[PDB]
């Protein structure tokens, strides 16, 4: 990458917890700034900084606060989440220039929940190529499906023989809502991977859809019967028939 | 900065396609272009602050100062192209104001269509529907009922094979779910494979 950071990447957390997000760079820029992005805007300036301890509010400030302590680090700090603190978090960097473009980071996703009992985390299941696909086509897809999922703060991956895929796979951009009409809703999404049928057709080869979901740590507060939903790789797999 | 974009486009691989962004600012001091793949960093494509059309390989950019108009020109697109595009305008701090974006989805050239619908049975509900190798002209509802669940259109590329086909998937709880009947709000290439 270009030598910027964001910590956390995900972030799941109750109603009145204070927050803070890290933007590192390596680049030694004089400017920082942190953004937040939400469906119908663009991104929209939160606070920036122009050297250390110098900082100024943007257009959405309230409810925020920043630390500018070091040339590399700039902190977004919610004192007290707010639900409508929900959003995706982008820090950047930049000379100050007109005429030169900002540096972003690749965003942090923000979950802020009235009630953490809305917090679960996927099931997952691999579905195993048709036979008439084989036969009508000389390939296979592999279908991956992860349920029932609060909040979209998941990463699917494929990984064949120990090794992770990309060749052959195509991941739904969007989750789904298994109950549109409710709000969180938990969520679904699908996952293929197509290989040829030879190479399905090999009992040693071993196919497995991965995903981390990203959830409640140690300082959040748990008191349901079912497992505290922690951050945790949820997996399903299949292997190869012989023909 | 008053900036408008359009909030999708759609287009076919190999083609060109403009997306237009309008604005007006006092003290105009130069409109950018990023690109956003879904959730990661926009990246930058282009500044321009004179008049006129700039070239930077497949990527072209236009300004207007008069009119307030700006268009990022994509030629011979690229299923990389598919993510968003941000207009963004100049700039007590040079900090750009951010457009909302235009979302473009960029569609395969199918060689070889071969609309089919498969079941497929869980390894260890039970099933899916896999609705796969149709045209990319096909469009897949979202579902009438509730009890059933279906995809957007997907497409992957197995790139050994330099072969790109798109799929969507469907699947219920329900009992009296079946994948002959998964697609039926969708208009469907009437010679879709049935099996078996």
């Amino acid at each position: 990458d270009a030598g910027i950071t964001q910590s956390p990447r995900h972030k799941v957390t109750e109603t009145g917890t204070p927050v803070t997000l890290r933007c590192h760079q390596t680049e030694n820029h004089r400017y920082m700034y942190w953004y937040r992005q939400d469906p119908g805007h663009g991104l929209r300036l939160i606070h920036y900084s122009y050297g250390v301890k110098d900082t100024d509010k943007g257009e959405v400030s309230d409810g925020y606060s920043v630390s500018r302590s070091k040339t590399e680090d700039f902190l977004l700090t919610l004192e007290s989440a707010t639900s409508s603190q929900t959003s995706v978090y982008f820090c950047a960097t930049g000379t100050g220039d007109s005429n030169q473009p900002q540096h972003f980071g690749d965003g942090t996703r923000l979950s802020i929940l009235e009630d953490l009992n809305k917090v679960f985390p996927p099931e997952v299941a691999v579905f195993e190529p048709s036979e008439a696909e084989i036969s009508h086509t000389q390939k296979a897809t592999l279908v991956c499906l992860a349920t029932g999922f609060f909040p979209d703060h998941v990463e699917l991956s494929w990984w064949v023989n120990g090794k992770e895929v990309h060749s052959g796979v195509c991941t739904d951009p969007q989750p789904l809502k298994e109950q549109p009409a409710l709000n969180d809703s938990r969520y679904a999404l699908s996952s293929r991977l197509r290989v040829s049928a030879t190479f399905w057709q090999n009992p040693r080869n071993h196919f497995r859809c991965q995903v981390q979901f990203y959830g409640l740590s140690e300082n959040d507060e748990w008191t349901q019967d079912r497992a505290k939903p922690v951050t945790q790789i949820v997996s399903a797999e299949a292997w190869g028939r012989a023909d | 900065q008053n900036i408008d974009q359009p909030t999708e486009m759609t287009a076919t691989e190999g083609a060109i396609v403009q997306i237009n962004c309008t604005y007006q600012t006092s003290g105009f001091n130069g409109l950018f272009w990023y690109q956003q793949h879904a959730g990661e960093a926009p990246t930058f494509l282009s500044y321009n602050v004179l008049d006129g059309l700039e070239e930077k390989g497949r990527f072209s950019s236009f300004l207007s100062r008069s009119k307030g108009y700006s268009y990022l020109l994509l030629k011979e697109l690229q299923m990389k192209d598919s993510a968003s595009y941000l207009c963004a305008v100049q700039a007590g701090s040079y900090i750009p104001t951010f457009g909302r974006g235009t979302s473009l989805i960029v569609h395969p050239y199918i060689q070889n269509p071969d609309p089919a619908v498969y079941q497929l049975r869980d390894s260890k509900d039970k099933s899916v529907c896999l609705f796969t190798d149709f045209d990319s002209q096909t469009n897949v509802s979202q579902s009438k009922d509730s009890d059933v669940y279906i995809t957007d259109k997907c497409v992957l590329d197995m790139r050994s094979m330099d072969f790109k086909s798109n799929s969507a998937v469907a699947w219920s709880n329900k009992s009296d779910f079946a994948c002959a009947n998964a697609f039926n709000n969708s208009i469907i290439p009437e010679d879709t494979f049935f099996p078996s």
